[PDB]
RNA sequence: AUUGAAAAAAAUAAUAUAUAUUAUAUAUAUUAAUUAUAAAUUGAAAUAUGUUUAAUUGAAUAUAUUUUAGUAAUAGAUAAAAAUAUGUACAGUAAAAUUGUAAGGAAAACAAUAAUAACUUUCUC
RNA sequence: GAAAGAAUUAAAUUAAUAUAAUGGUAUAACUGUGCGAUAAUUGUAACACAAACGAGUGAAACAAGUACGUAAGUAUGGCA
């Protein structure tokens, strides 16, 4: 809510095949026009955000696929290998 | 004005006053920093932080154990001399300088349960000397941090008039940055987990470095910077780039624990230590 | 749940809007601030979002936390332990800082703000040490009213003093404001708000208003004069106003006289101190003491000889500043005063 | 008239600059704000028990030192000398790294030099 | 002899008025050598990003392990092409005939 | 030398006028001081007319 | 007031209205803004009737009006780089030397360098 | 036992002061900052210091109006 516009006039540059998809994926603000009424206050829109609200930006080359944090030894509760807790602490007993 | 004579008068009164408080002006500076109703105000535990999870899960306990030392006690430091009261001249005397140096030094406490070393503050300097002629690398050199880093960069200014090196005074030379918390865990965490790999011929840091109560320095040159994520990812708005001091400091009495605590944040070490 | 509870725990305690309640306890985010009072505003304004379930476990947390500060209040045998140990339990209730944030703190109403229950007692201690009392000190300081009256100043209640009956119009009067003859002609009325442990069945006070002021040509110096005071008055947390219709004639051992400074006499302070009577004990009842009516000078008074004489604990103070002006003459007939001295232009 | 320099160190001091790019100024009702206070009153209490939780930790973790160096003080010199024998040039090894917030194809490995 | 862009009348940011500095950043994912992932904060929009050449895979962070391969670049120069250029030659049979010289 | 004088008069129509010395290019002087005839205080402004130094207007709404 | 929705509130302050006092006070009402200021055929948005389109909807084209982009440093009552040398109010402490640190060396820039007995608030055994 | 305050003590006037040298200055007179640009205003000036004269220096107080300050108050150019 209190984050700063993104700039992306230097993210992207001018005629640009990524400035394009950029936008493309972006979606606009509503832009205050004279003769309509606007119940949630007359929009005030600089560098294409409207200042009263949070800004939200969509975005060998496969996409990132996390692993699991839960292991086959934690579902088989393995008392001996050394993976059946890999945020915890194991001690040897 | 009538005279110049500083003079405070004394109270009849235990009362401590803070005039910010009975002064109108400046209604929002009377809010802290940490309160909603402060402009200034600014969330500051947004996620959990890895590194400063592990040195409170792991490497404390390590640490204390390490530096553990039976019956061990208070080395004092290098203080002021005082002159033996043998001659009156000596009644009045401002008292000697410490026995090696012109300044005091600390008194070195065993490490206990409460004093254990740990990061307290990293510090980078960017002084861009080829900025001397052209006044914009100092604010390509401030980007460079602020991308790196996050925080707002803060510039430096010459001080010094030095003619072999055609340094003037008050001229804009670089930009600063200091890091604290979840900011310097993360610019710790990335320098280790991809810059300093990525150099070229990298043996670790000097075992002979850093100020002698507590505190690392080490630099980096302009190809090292162009390792980080953010230069590497837009090549094309980075022509040229400029090298950086890198000074941590920490809670460590001597430097040899900040050695070994920044060991266990894997930070390599090459020389032959003092 | 412990702060759902009421069946000892001080009704006020609680917030009394049900609407303000039902908001700030809300399960899902369908209601309106009642804050805002127009409906506009209403659909203009957006709660910042994640915010009530997380309050909801806060709260869960807090009143666990205040249930344990119950559990051994509950024990513990000591007044001020047991005063602690409440404050502390009571402390971080949100509708109790709800109702001292934003309700009356001065002209207090029992069902929000109770001076009777500790937290409301410390949240209004904190509350004048903030600014009340620093702004107290400054000004005794200043003004030189401490060196010249009393040796010092352990501020311990809060005073606030006003001319109501004088003409008309309500306001607290400000430390070290000037007033007119025309506004302090007539009475002050003082309010005593006092914030710690006090046994408000045995305790008395008395007030005692005096001008260190007024000149003296025997010696060529000035003289201080007894404008007002009051002995054996008893308050409460909660009603604790004192006027004509807390106090009789037996209360009173110097009526009041206004301020009447003369032409070119400078600006004259007067002070207001409040003083706690000693507490016997082995004994019933308030300790009542009487005052040597023929020693007492009126004229030459000597404040510190008559504390000491009574064994007097100053815990309050105010003060206000009065100069010549043209309804002097006018009070002084009023009151059947002589007329004033006229002094020099030149100090010399 | 500026270069193309000139307009490119200008566009990287826009992304420096505040104009032009910072929201409105939050304001909260009341009722919120109390929110808020009870909000930062628990995360507060709660980072102080946690802190003092591990600090006790750490005092009986030294009390226990001090117990087994007195110990072993007095019943064999030799191995309480080679204990107390200082670390000062100790470092931790290379992999024991700081954790990640997802693991890694290969959990653990069973095999070295 | 220096060049420097002017500077402008700076506005007046007043007492409690000065706000602080949030800059735009993304919760982006990067991913080491291993398979391992990291969530940072980044100002690029870039909310992916897997590295070639980091800690998981240098000697000096990885001492113990027998193995561990080392890569570079692709697509990019003429790397592995002194390699690719001969293919008659091919991994045991040089090292056997790089036994001696036989030179004195 | 290097400093002139200058002849500040009042503005309300009393005569009153008070002298100050000025550097050769300073900017125009005005300033606020007691006005013994209508007893207050009152602007003064230059007698003569001076040749002043010509200094850039200051870039305050951004141009180009 | 309208506008997604069934008695009214009880603080400091600010704003609007009004009237008490030879008292810069009180009553009701509400809780705005807080990084901005002309000039842009050319970059980017939001607004209608055909449209292809499935009740819609929609996504794409055409125009009328409007909005954004002039992209500029301080974000801290700033504190020993350079700039305002006279008033007042608030606040702070320099300098050398030593130890380190990419280029950096005697000399550029950053960091570190005296002691906590007593007193508070909080957490905890 | 631990955090965060308030600070206290030792040292420092060697840096800095618009400008020589001397005296003074951390309670700062040095430095940063918000208002401001006002007192770098007006009519009487006692009394002192210094002093052949002529001149010079500090300045209480009365009156008129300004700027800053919550207030106490400060400002009749510059630490001398
Ligand atoms: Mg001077
Ligand atoms: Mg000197
Ligand atoms: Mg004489
Ligand atoms: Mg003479
Ligand atoms: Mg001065």
């Amino acid at each position: 809510r209190l984050m700063w516009t993104f700039p992306a006039y230097f993210y992207f540059k001018k005629g640009t095949v990524a400035e394009h998809k950029f936008l493309s994926l972006q979606k606009g603000p509503i832009s205050k026009k004279n003769g309509i009424w606007f119940p949630r206050g007359i929009p005030d829109i600089k560098h294409g955000r409207e200042r009263s609200t949070k800004q939200e930006v969509k975005l060998v080359n496969r996409p990132v696929i996390p692993n699991d944090r839960i292991t086959e030894a934690d579902r088989s509760n393995d008392m001996k290998s050394l993976e059946r807790q890999l945020s915890r602490t194991l001690y040897l007993l | 004005p009538k005279s110049a004579c500083s003079l405070v008068k004394p109270v009849h009164h235990l009362v401590k006053i803070d005039k910010s408080k009975l002064s109108p002006r400046f209604p929002e500076l009377k809010y802290d920093k940490s309160d909603i109703r402060s402009p200034g105000f600014k969330p500051k535990d947004t996620h959990a932080d890895r590194l400063n999870d592990h040195y409170l899960n792991t490497l404390q306990s390590d640490l204390l154990l390490i530096n553990y030392s039976h019956n061990a006690a208070v080395v004092k430091g290098l203080k002021q001399r005082a002159w033996s009261g043998d001659s009156p001249y000596h009644l009045n005397r401002p008292p000697k300088n410490p026995r090696g140096s012109k300044a005091q030094l600390p008194d070195i406490h065993p490490i206990k349960w409460s004093n254990i070393p740990g990061l307290e503050s990293v510090v980078i300097n960017c002084f861009v000397r080829e900025a001397r002629e052209n006044q914009l690398l100092a604010i390509t050199a401030a980007l460079q941090l602020q991308q790196i880093t996050g925080c707002k960069p803060h510039p430096i200014f010459s001080k010094n008039d030095v003619p072999t090196w055609k340094l003037r005074k008050g001229h804009q030379m670089g930009a600063k940055v200091e890091l604290k918390g979840k900011e310097m865990s993360q610019f710790l965490s990335t320098l280790t987990e991809i810059v300093l790999p990525r150099i070229r011929e990298y043996k670790g840091i000097s075992n002979q470095s850093g100020n002698r109560f507590g505190g690392i320095s080490f630099g980096l040159t302009a190809e090292d910077i162009k390792f980080f994520p953010e230069i590497d990812a837009n090549q094309d708005s980075w022509p040229k780039t400029f090298g950086m001091h890198i000074n941590i400091n920490t809670s460590a009495q001597l430097d040899y624990q900040a050695r070994t605590l920044l060991s266990g944040f894997q930070f390599p070490f090459f020389g032959e230590e003092k | 749940h412990i702060w759902s509870d009421f069946t000892t725990r001080p009704s006020s305690l609680s917030i009394q809007s049900s609407k303000v309640k039902n908001y700030l306890f809300q399960k899902k985010a369908s209601l309106d601030p009642p804050s805002i009072s127009r409906r506009s505003n209403r659909i203009k304004y957006s709660p910042p979002e994640h915010i009530d379930e997380i309050f909801r476990m806060s709260y869960d947390f807090l009143e666990q936390r205040s249930s344990k500060f119950y559990e051994l209040a509950n024990k513990t045998k000591n007044p001020l332990k047991k005063d602690a140990l409440l404050i502390k339990a009571e402390i971080n209730n949100p509708e109790v800082q709800y109702n001292f944030q934003f309700n009356n703190k001065l002209n207090n109403v029992k069902d929000i703000i109770d001076y009777d229950v500790p937290v409301y007692r410390h949240l209004g201690k904190q509350h004048w040490e903030s600014y009340g009392q620093m702004l107290l000190m400054q000004r005794l300081e200043t003004l030189a009213a401490i060196p010249d009256t009393l040796p010092t100043l352990v501020p311990r209640a809060e005073v606030n003093i006003k001319f109501p009956f004088s003409t008309g119009v309500n306001k607290w009067i400000e430390p070290g404001e000037f007033l007119s003859s025309n506004v302090t002609s007539m009475r002050p009325i003082f309010k005593i708000q006092e914030y710690e442990l006090v046994n408000v069945e045995k305790q008395l006070y008395t007030v005692l208003i005096v001008n260190p002021d007024v000149p003296d040509l025997s010696n060529d110096s000035f003289k201080t004069a007894l404008c007002y005071g009051l002995v054996n008055i008893n308050l409460t947390y909660n009603d604790n106003l004192i006027d004509p219709r807390k106090f009789h004639s037996s209360n009173i051992i110097a009526d009041y006289l206004p301020p009447v400074p003369e032409k070119n006499a400078g600006k004259q302070r007067f002070v207001v101190w409040v003083f706690r009577q000693p507490l016997i004990e082995d004994k019933q009842g308030p300790n009542m003491l009487e005052i040597d009516r023929k020693e007492l000078s009126r004229d030459d008074f000597d404040i510190r000889q008559f504390t000491k004489k009574y064994n007097l604990t100053a815990i309050g103070a105010h003060i206000w500043r009065s100069e010549w002006d043209a309804k002097v003459a006018a009070v002084r007939e009023k009151y059947g005063l002589p007329p004033g001295r006229v002094f020099s232009r030149v100090r010399r | 008239s500026l270069s193309p320099l000139a307009q490119r160190v200008v566009t990287q001091l826009s992304v420096m600059s505040a104009s032009r790019k910072q929201p409105k100024l939050l304001k909260l009702a009341r009722e919120d704000l109390i929110k808020h206070q009870t909000i930062e009153k628990c995360w507060s209490i709660y980072q102080q028990q946690q802190r003092e939780r591990r600090n006790l930790q750490l005092e009986l973790q030294y009390k226990s030192i001090e117990r087994s160096m007195n110990l072993l003080q007095e019943l064999s010199p030799r191995l309480f000398e080679a204990a107390n024998a200082s670390e000062k040039g100790k470092r931790f090894p290379m992999e024991m790294k700081v954790p990640t917030d997802f693991p890694p194809n290969t959990l653990w490995h069973y095999n070295f030099r | 002899t220096r060049i420097t862009l002017p500077r402008r009348p700076a506005k007046k940011i007043q007492l409690g008025k000065s706000r602080p500095a949030i800059y735009h950043q993304f919760n982006v994912k990067m991913e080491l050598s291993d398979g391992s992932v990291v969530i940072r904060r980044s100002q690029y929009p870039k909310g992916e990003i897997r590295l070639i050449q980091d800690q998981r895979n240098n000697p000096l962070w990885n001492p113990s392990r027998d193995d561990l391969v080392v890569v570079d670049a692709n697509s990019g120069g003429s790397l592995d092409r002194f390699n690719k250029r001969y293919s008659s030659l091919f991994s045991t049979v040089e090292l056997s005939e790089e036994n001696k010289k036989k030179t004195q | 030398s290097k400093n002139s004088v200058i002849k500040l008069l009042s503005t309300a129509a009393s005569g009153y006028s008070r002298y100050i010395s000025i550097k050769k290019g300073a900017p125009l002087v005005t300033q606020v001081r007691y006005d013994p005839v209508v007893k207050r205080h009152v602007l003064f402004k230059e007698a003569k007319k001076r040749k002043v130094a010509e200094r850039k207007p200051l870039d305050f709404l951004r141009t180009a």
